[PDB]
């Protein structure tokens, strides 16, 4: 429902990098030229922001106590 | 035996006995659901 | 002779050709670095308040998979039995906002998130989120919270392009776009493979008779990053010391049978 | 000779015996189960149980 | 293939016999060692399946060869109990010895089992019917002249 | 690690190394099958699952030297190999 | 791997892939009978009949109802609640609880107080369980492909491409030319080259991306038009000899989980008339 932390397969650390990238990529700037600024060489990193989905904004509207 | 309990809709401290009462319900609206709160005893998770 | 050749060096990553050694060596330094080498992981959460969207398992595992640092001077990194000293993580936090990895507080100064900007879970008005966690070393190959990076090698190799090819042209721009040292000699263009280097769709006839290959023998380009826990020549020396420590035990115990 | 339907009449007979508290015909390695007596006795020979044909 | 199951869901019950005389006769009636010809036909019913018979092909198929260190290891992890490696086939350039498929192959066989026949890959004849010819004239042809006339 | 004998004879020798893996099982044994007198040497893991943290060693000689002592050799020949690379690193890096 | 079993990383299972929560709901009335008579939400007392083991009630509320967030194995008591006693005995209270099923485990996550349509007191509460992979559990594809997962591979155990790519699933070949799936290849392709060009590729039946387009796009990106990888093997440390086809493919986990489906009975209850085993895993 979040961005998830790690890559799933070789465990780099890419929680941090995702609004950035969608900030970026909203702007104008190319995709892929934005994800090789970030660093994401591995298409394996690069599938988990690509294809990411922020669903955490759409069930927080529901509370339980 | 008293407890307390959160309303469904507005969130609210509801306090009632359920074995006595007759009429379940919110004082604040009419909700007739309400939460069981979670107890603030400290609870241990595995981070597996 | 055995003889370390840095190519490549940046804040997380060390890019070095290996020389002398069998592959059996090389793998098992690779699987050492990738499973044995600790480091400092979340692995007991203990929640007193908890009322965001998330269930307390899934907070657990995110906690449990942001790298924290690790000092090296404090403890025996290369014992084959490690210490059971634990370091304590507490948070807390209320209201509207995005709860980050630098919002959490350390009782060691020297263990504490590596990256501060990591989010954890969103908070909306009226939500509560208090909790302590402990941190404990562990080991690569029991949990892949506990690895400290990601390796990964191949064979050294020149790939030998004939000038015989009636447009080896393209395929030396085409290496020298790929930024692989390319040394031009007669008839021959030489092409070291620093970095996988696939022929195209077009050259591929040319292949093996013509396009042939050569892997040096005892030789290998490591690749070694980090995510921050610690330094990459840390982490091989490590390793490395690890390798020596466990055939020492083997000769140990080993004797034990005379 | 024996036919399968014979050998496993008579081993399933010898086990139940050696169950039910009959003694071991032959020296066996401890720890061994009644079912595997009774096949180690019967492959070793020593059957004490014969089967009526007409 | 006796249970006519693939592992995609599929689930399958299992029976523990109460009784000494069930489990005799589970035992020696129904072990999966007696069951391996079928009744329907008098033909294997258990057999190698896929990959077996994949690797089958490419280890004994021709051009296939080995190292030391891959020998040892496949030998070793076969089960096979063997405590001295047989002689190289052929020798590799830079002195390495190198086994051919059919050796090692030959290891995981009864000691005098005989048997010719024509398999799913026969496409030209003639090589066939010439190692044919060779066995019928003779029936124990010298193995290097067998060798010359191999074919898959 | 433990040693655990399975069997042996006048030059063999079969034992479990209990607490291991592929690890530093493929680079002993790749070690052993330097020494010339070492006639078959290989290991395996009986089980993925259950033996995981047993593999099983097999270990035969020309009766030159004693299997126990073609181990302890390869298990120097490491340790020496590991302290030089360990050296060159050290002097490299820095 | 082999019957259309798949392979998969054990580091990436630790990681959070196709790790899942499932959900059940319990239900408990407050009966109203007929003369007066009613249940009650309480504690059961050892004197009424029909009370099981202490060890069961550890987790109940002075109401009646269990905590929210308390763990909870097989059969633990849920609600609390006696009934009338039966004519066959007399001044007792039969023991009415309801428990989780006598296989299932998980974490107690809401309870709802509520009233129903007679004004009698209705409670609803959900367990919820984490269900990491294991083995048995089932994994298909769009493509019609499907199975179940054989093996858990420790990371290093797997290969690695040249290029640094280790397989989060690994999948038997032998299925393929049977089954005649030529567009799960294709979207094998179609996957890393979009997860490669930083965008995605579509995939609309007859108007979709050609495979002819893909095939250069990925040469264009400096990898082999085949889609074909050298990688080495995780255990000896050398390059396999033939080049192995690697991607990115979609794949689904279904909630045919070995968790729902084990089940084993020792001796069990028996039915009334033919005095044989019941029917079903929940009883
Ligand atoms: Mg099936
Ligand atoms: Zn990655
Ligand atoms: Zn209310």
């Amino acid at each position: 429902m979040i961005v998830p932390v790690r890559c799933f397969t070789c465990g780099k650390v890419i929680g941090d990098k995702y609004y950035e990238f969608k900030r970026r990529v909203e702007a104008g700037e190319d995709p892929e030229k934005v994800l090789d600024d970030l660093g994401l060489e591995r298409y394996c990193c690069r599938r988990m922001l690509l294809s990411h989905v922020e669903l955490i904004d759409d069930i927080m509207h529901y509370r339980v106590y | 035996v008293e407890a307390v309990y959160r309303c469904f809709k507005c969130g609210r401290e509801v306090k009632l006995d359920l074995s006595i009462t007759r009429d379940l319900r919110c004082p604040y609206c009419g909700s007739k659901i309400l939460y069981k709160p979670r107890p603030k005893v400290p609870r241990r998770v595995k981070a597996i | 002779g055995i003889e370390v050749q840095i190519l490549e060096k940046k804040e997380d990553s060390i890019k070095f050709v290996l020389k002398g050694v069998h592959v059996s060596f090389a793998n098992a330094l690779r699987r050492t670095i990738l499973g044995e080498v600790p480091t400092f992981a979340v692995d007991e959460v203990e929640f007193y308040e908890n009322d965001s969207a998330l269930f307390d398992e899934i907070i657990a595992h995110r906690l449990a998979m942001i790298p924290l640092t690790t000092p090296v001077d404090r403890f025996e990194l290369d014992a084959l039995e490690l210490d059971d000293y634990t370091v304590t993580l507490s948070l807390e936090a209320e209201g509207p906002g995005i709860v980050y990895s630098g919002d959490l507080k350390s009782d060691d100064p020297d263990v504490k998130p590596v990256n501060p900007n990591i989010p954890i879970v969103k908070l909306a008005e009226g939500q509560r989120l208090v909790f302590n966690a402990y941190a404990k070393l562990g080991r690569g190959k029991d949990h892949a919270k506990w690895q400290p990076g990601f390796v990964y090698y191949k064979y050294y190799t020149i790939v030998h392009i004939s000038k015989s090819i009636p447009e080896w042209k393209e395929l030396k721009k085409l290496a020298k776009k790929r930024g692989l040292p390319v040394e031009e000699t007669e008839e021959e263009v030489l092409v070291t493979t620093i970095k996988p280097f696939y022929i195209p769709k077009d050259f591929e006839e040319y292949e093996g008779k013509e396009i042939w290959e050569e892997i040096v023998p005892n030789t290998y380009i490591f690749t070694v990053e980090t995510n921050g826990e610690l330094p990459v020549e840390e982490i091989v020396s490590i390793a490395l010391k690890i390798l020596m420590r466990k055939a020492d035990r083997f000769i140990s115990e080993l004797q034990k049978l005379t | 000779k024996y036919t399968r339907f014979e050998k496993a009449r008579i081993i399933g007979a010898r086990a139940l015996q050696i169950s039910m508290g009959a003694p071991v015909l032959i020296d066996v390695p401890p720890g061994i189960t009644p079912l595997e007596a009774a096949i180690l006795e019967f492959e070793k020979g020593v059957i004490p149980i014969t089967v009526i044909r007409p | 293939p006796p249970y006519n199951a693939d592992f995609d869901g599929d689930e399958m019950n299992l029976h523990v016999p109460q009784t000494e005389e069930a489990q005799a006769e589970a035992r020696i009636l129904m072990e999966v060692q007696n069951h391996i010809i079928s009744p329907r036909y008098g033909g294997p019913i258990i057999g190698g399946i896929q990959d077996h018979i994949s690797g089958g092909y490419l280890l004994t198929r021709e051009g296939a060869y080995f190292t030391r260190d891959e020998v040892e290891q496949m030998l070793m992890f076969a089960g096979v109990d063997i405590t001295e490696l047989p002689e190289p086939d052929k020798y590799d350039e830079n002195g390495n010895p190198l086994w051919s498929g059919k050796t090692i192959f030959s290891l995981l066989l009864p000691e005098d089992l005989t048997v010719w026949y024509r398999n799913k890959l026969c496409d030209e004849p003639e090589r066939c019917e010439a190692l044919e010819k060779l066995i019928e004239e003779k029936l124990m042809p010298d193995p290097e002249e067998v060798r010359k006339l191999a074919y898959d | 690690m433990k040693i655990e004998v399975i069997k042996k004879e006048e030059n063999l020798l079969e034992f479990y190394l209990e607490g291991e893996d592929h690890t530093f099982a493929n680079l002993l044994v790749e070690t052993l099958r330097e020494n010339p007198h070492v006639k078959f040497t290989a290991y395996t893991i009986e089980h993925p699952i259950t033996m995981a943290r047993k593999p099983r060693f097999r270990v035969v000689t020309d009766g030159e030297i004693t299997p126990e002592e073609a181990l302890e050799e390869a298990a120097k020949k490491i340790f020496e190999r590991a302290k030089e690379v360990l050296e060159a690193w050290e002097k490299a890096v820095k | 791997n082999m019957e259309d079993a798949i392979i998969i990383n054990k580091a990436s299972i630790e990681r959070g892939l196709a790790r899942s929560t499932f959900f059940r709901t319990y239900e408990a009335e407050e009966k109203k009978y007929l003369g007066g008579q009613t249940d009650k939400f309480e504690i059961p007392d050892p004197t009424v009949r029909g009370y099981r083991g202490e060890k069961y009630y550890r987790n109940l509320d002075e109401d009646g109802l269990i905590f929210p967030e308390s763990k909870v194995e097989g059969k633990d008591v849920l609600v609390g609640r006696t009934s009338p006693p039966r004519f066959l005995s007399l001044q007792e209270r039969r023991e009415t609880s309801v428990a989780v099923r006598p296989s299932e485990k998980g974490v107690v996550d809401k309870v709802i107080i509520t009233e129903t349509g007679d004004g009698t007191k209705l409670v609803k509460v959900t367990v919820r369980d984490l269900r990491i992979p294991e083995l048995g559990d089932k994994f298909a594809s769009r493509h019609g492909q499907k199975g179940v997962i054989g093996l858990i591979v420790p990371q290093e155990d797997m290969p690695w491409t040249e290029s640094g790519i280790v397989p989060d699933l690994i999948v038997n070949p032998h299925g393929i030319p049977s089954r005649m799936t030529v567009g799960q290849l294709i979207e094998a392709i179609g996957g890393k080259v979009a997860s490669l060009k930083g965008r995605r590729v579509d995939g609309t039946a007859f108007i979709g991306e050609p495979e002819e387009k893909l095939r250069k796009e990925l040469e264009e990106l400096g990898f082999k038009h085949t889609g074909r990888e050298i990688m080495y093997d995780g255990i000896t440390g050398k390059r396999l000899e033939a080049d192995i086809f690697i991607g990115v493919i979609y794949y689904q986990r279904l909630h045919h989980m070995v968790a729902d489906k084990i089940h084993a009975r020792s001796r069990g209850p028996v039915q009334v008339l033919t005095k044989q085993p019941t029917e079903g895993r929940a009883r």
